[PDB]
């Protein structure tokens, strides 16, 4: 994240940290959906040219963390994977189609005032949230505290015209015209992590959205691209029915 | 937790919003 | 430039750094071949996608400039463009193929202890030294003084097995396997190289785009300066 | 291009060297 504000106490429950064991490293964002379920990028997990193949025994997650170089014993838990699920149809040589995958946690995590999990989108709430000008919400770290940035849905015709990458209706894209001033972005750091939206009509949070790919931030370019979740819930309640419990 | 998704213990639980959430809501026009 | 060493006075006396004029900033790395012709990548002026597409007017080079961070009164120089020409065959739509383009300055420049021309590579000087392994000479900065970094050619099929992107023969990439780097940042500059034969520094490469530094990648790909001379000795001769 | 170019005022021309380019000639052996 870049040019955000620091995010309350609480403010994002829902977030996690994808770390790699050895060498630690904070590899990508994340989000909790369940209590034995995680959903984040499949670029995270598998990216052959630069030899990102891991398998559930090399990563582990971090919840209920605000602070990046803080330990808070008794609020942050870490839990290990019992299986990592990517989208079969997940493309990396050409465009980041279907940039998803799922892991499962070896044993549920206890929720409590800073571990609770973020809703899925049904067709009412993707029909009537997902349009140009609605603002969502990205949380992330800045490049010390989890940082936050409210960002606007740009028109497709817009997105495509944006980019180099050709955008299928599995994604959509977001952010500020970089030409009207000092606006947050969410970048290519920020991967994995969710694009969230709070429905005015039953007041709850909804994941739309999991960070693909930035352009602007540290580069030239303009928006942030995501991952439609309403466009693969089938394939994710597939996988967590037939895998889960 | 399904029945209980996107509610956050801190905020919608207690009736209390956070400091930039109304902008989102502003948007939806 | 990532993990490099500071740069001796005069060290690469035909380094030139193109600015933007509002904001005033830089904007990439380019070279001088001749007292009016400044090489740099096609990238850095033109990319539809970004809206980008500099002309003449909104740039300017700086020459000779050895601080980032002081001016230098009686060594560096400044010039403004008289025309920009970018190869016909830059495909940005793809993968940056033929990233090269070439900036007639306004009023030619004089030649110093610190500002002098880099020579161009015949056919011999590459093939004998565009070879995996052979290491070449990158130029940008970080410290506030230029900075350098030396890094070896990399076998053609490792460079295309770290990327997505299509390698075209008019490409080649370098870098050591997962001290120094070449950063995006560094886009434009020189890759250079040192004959044992006569002693010239040659520029073989333009930094066309690095999946290092910043990313998670390897290697830097550059633009083979070679395989487009014809292009270059047409534009100057016409 | 040029007669004299690639051909350094403060390191050629003085018959001098700078402290790395002995790591790129060393490369071709």
């Amino acid at each position: 994240i870049v040019e955000g504000s620091d995010a309350e106490i609480g403010m994002s429950p829902w977030q996690v940290m994808l770390f790699r064991k050895s060498p630690q490293e904070l590899l990508c964002g994340a989000s909790l959906i369940s209590d034995r379920w995680v959903l984040t990028a499949a670029h995270c997990l598998l990216y052959p040219p630069w030899d990102k193949n891991f398998t559930e025994n090399d990563l582990l997650v971090r919840i209920g963390k605000h602070s990046r170089t803080r330990y808070e014993r008794n609020i942050e838990k870490i839990s290990m994977l019992e299986k990592i699920y990517i989208h079969p149809r997940y493309n990396w040589r050409e465009n980041l189609d279907r940039d998803i995958a799922l892991m499962k946690l070896k044993k549920p995590v206890a929720f409590s005032d800073y571990i609770h999990p973020v809703c899925l989108p049904d067709r009412e709430t993707a029909a009537s949230l997902l349009q140009a000008g609605y603002k969502g919400r990205v949380t992330g770290w800045g490049n010390s505290v989890l940082q936050v940035v409210n960002l606007p849905i740009v028109e497709r015709p817009v997105c495509k015209d944006s980019t180099r990458i050709r955008i299928t209706d599995n994604m959509f894209c977001a952010g500020y015209k970089p030409d009207e001033g000092k606006r947050g972005d969410a970048c290519e750091g920020d991967s994995g992590g969710p694009f969230v939206m709070k429905s005015p009509f039953n007041n709850r949070w909804y994941q739309m959205g999991i960070v693909s790919w930035g352009e602007g931030c540290d580069r030239d370019g303009k928006y942030g691209f995501y991952t439609h979740v309403f466009r693969l819930k089938k394939w994710i309640q597939k996988v967590i029915d037939q895998f889960g419990e | 937790g399904e029945a209980d998704c996107g509610l956050r213990p801190l905020f919608e639980k207690k009736s209390l919003e956070d400091k930039t959430e109304r902008e989102l809501l502003e948007s939806y026009i």
